[PDB]
RNA sequence: GGGACGGGUGAAACAGGAUGAUCCCGCCGAGACCGCCGGCCGCGCAGGCGCCUGCCAAGACCGCCUCUGUCAAUCAAGGGCGAAGGCCGGGGGCUAGAAGGCGAUCAGACACCACCGUAUUCCCGGCCGUAAACGGUGCCGCCCCGCGGCCGGCGCGCGCGU
């Protein structure tokens, strides 16, 4: 049964991994594999969860997806992949005696990709009101999903994958929610739970260009 | 080991790997992952260090299992992890075993460097039906 | 006779209701009639999160809590003393 | 990828592992279900009711110097709906799990604990017509101490606050 073998890492080496332009620190790390026997064809469309706060050292809640696409100069280059907030601060959100609205919607980009979107909102209670709960009537409802609709298709409706990420990174379709929703009513928290991509086109190489 | 089948080094920043906590009721597991989970460095259990199968998940057992992994990793050459801890989840307890937080301090007088700290935990937004029945274990 | 006005439940305007199972045995119990407690605690003990913060290389970061609701059902949470047994004139108090 | 246990219990033992398990990660398939918000909130004749989008018909409440003019209440017979389990004929097959098997405990254990597992649990058409089907309080109508909380609608007042 038990058999001893040889230890694996005297036939390993590392490569770097390098982040899109978007980002101050550009050095997520290294990776091992193998010696061929190929190792610029394993260690392709591999996927790295890192931090928003040290890609750019109000950001540590928030983490993105980066996904191999070519290696080049001993290096391995990435583009977007996914985006995704921390379980604590999910948690944290909720609250007993507050109504939440959980949307979703399908965008698709000029650059042949189709975004999926949640986005969650909270109602809070106004200054100076008698009860203690916060619920609201069904019509405040509709509005509040119509408008958040009409703000992320007139915010995202033609964007492409760069100015998606710089949005993303700095919070701007957060501003613009917040900002119409409180017309509305009150309006806790407003923000986009995730970002995940359905479809791509099969060759990606001159967007992979742009954003290194 | 050559140094070509080492992480290159710079004072710049020190290598990062991500270590997986598994803090069951039954065992505990330590793992330690690069950053995308494929490329195994280092994996110990509890169950490798105690005898009785009543105290596999103990903490004392995940100490010198974390010391064994502290003692392969440095080997290997990494100084830095990020943490996951998980539970059982999936429609379970949810909550974290005795040797969870053993491991973590074994970890940081261990002279490792750490980073973020997350829950990694398996929660359904619905789930299927547990085992039990309808009137519970009974005993 | 009654022993409570409530019947040992809140159950107001309705004939059913979801059913919810125990965390500690897996009993079926009604969602009105379980015991239900928030919890909110770190992920690391306050013993250690002193020694965690000293090792940890980030600037300005914060530890992360769990956020929990723990369900009982009656024989579990009198077992594991969740509530007490009390006097007739104190089971009308609803004051913790 | 990596290399020796893993599972389960009060403690153990049956089933799993060099045919590389447990663990990490990515993809694929199918079928259930609708969480934290979620409540001395609400809807419905009762049984019961919680994913997104769209369509369809319906209902109680309030407001009114709108219409008719006793057209009403309760009811054997009769008709309709009716949890879960169960049955007939077709689909589907993931969890759980009657029956059955097996490991423990015991003086015994064919039970409580552990493991595997058929019918069933899901959909369509149709039977059955029972529950601590409980507020253990039949339906319509009048008068009636005081204090207070919540839900829906309407009106008054001001220093305009949900
Ligand atoms: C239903 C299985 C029974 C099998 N055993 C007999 C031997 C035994 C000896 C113990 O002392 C250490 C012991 O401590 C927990 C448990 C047992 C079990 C007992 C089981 C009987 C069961 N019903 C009666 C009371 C009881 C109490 C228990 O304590 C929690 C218990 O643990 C699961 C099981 C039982
Ligand atoms: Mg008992
Ligand atoms: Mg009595
Ligand atoms: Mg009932
Ligand atoms: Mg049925
Ligand atoms: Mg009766
Ligand atoms: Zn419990």
């Amino acid at each position: 049964t038990q058999r001893k073998n040889p230890d694996p890492y005297l036939k390993k080496e590392w490569y770097p991994v390098i982040a899109p332009a978007h980002f101050k620190s550009r050095h997520i790390g290294q990776t091992p594999v193998t010696k061929t026997a190929v190792a610029t064809d394993v260690i392709n469309h591999r996927v790295y969860e890192v931090n928003l706060g040290d890609l750019n050292p109000l950001n540590g809640n928030t983490k993105f997806y980066l996904q191999t696409q070519l290696v080049s100069d001993g290096k391995c280059l990435t583009n977007f992949h996914g985006m995704d907030i921390t379980r604590h601060k999910y948690g944290s959100l909720f609250r007993k005696g507050c109504d939440c609205i959980d949307v979703f919607m399908d965008i698709p980009t000029t650059d042949g990709y189709l975004l999926r979107v949640f986005v969650i909102a909270f109602t809070d209670r106004f200054r100076f009101q008698r009860r203690k709960n916060c619920h609201v009537k069904g019509r405040v409802i509709r509005m509040m999903r119509a408008g958040i609709y009409e703000t992320l298709h007139n915010e995202l409706g033609k964007v492409s994958i760069p100015v998606l990420v710089t949005k993303l990174s700095n919070f701007e379709v957060n501003a613009k929610l917040t900002e119409a929703l409180q017309k509305i009513t009150m309006c806790r928290d407003v923000m986009i739970r995730r970002v995940k991509v359905v479809k791509r086109p099969r060759n990606t190489m001159e967007l992979l260009s742009t954003m290194h | 080991y050559a140094p070509e089948n080492l992480p290159a080094k710079n004072n710049n920043s020190e290598a990062f790997a991500v270590c997986h906590i598994y803090a069951g009721k039954n065992d505990t597991f330590i793992h330690v992952t690069d950053l995308s989970g494929r490329e195994t460095i280092g994996r110990v259990s509890g169950g490798m260090k105690v005898k009785r199968h009543c105290d596999e998940p103990s903490a004392y057992a995940a100490m010198q299992a974390t010391q064994d992994l502290i003692e392969i990793i440095t080997d290997r050459g990494i100084t830095a992890v990020h943490i996951k801890i998980r539970a059982d989840g999936g429609t379970g307890k949810r909550v974290y075993g005795q040797g969870g937080s053993a491991a973590i301090r074994a970890l940081v007088r261990g002279g490792i460097k750490i980073g973020r700290i997350e829950d990694s935990t398996p929660i359904p937004t619905d789930r299927t039906r547990h085992k039990g029945g309808r009137r519970g274990r009974r005993l | 006779p009654v022993k409570r006005r409530n019947n040992g439940r809140s159950k107001y305007n309705c004939g059913h209701t979801n059913i919810v199972r125990c965390q500690n045995c897996h009993r079926c119990v009604p969602k009105d009639k379980v015991i239900k407690r928030f919890t909110i605690r770190n992920i690391v003990d306050n013993t250690i999160a002193d020694d965690v913060l000293n090792a940890c290389v980030i600037q300005g970061f914060a530890i992360p809590k769990l956020y929990n609701k723990v369900q009982y059902c009656v024989s579990c949470s009198i077992h594991n003393h969740i509530v007490r047994v009390r006097s007739r004139e104190d089971r009308k108090i609803r004051t913790p």
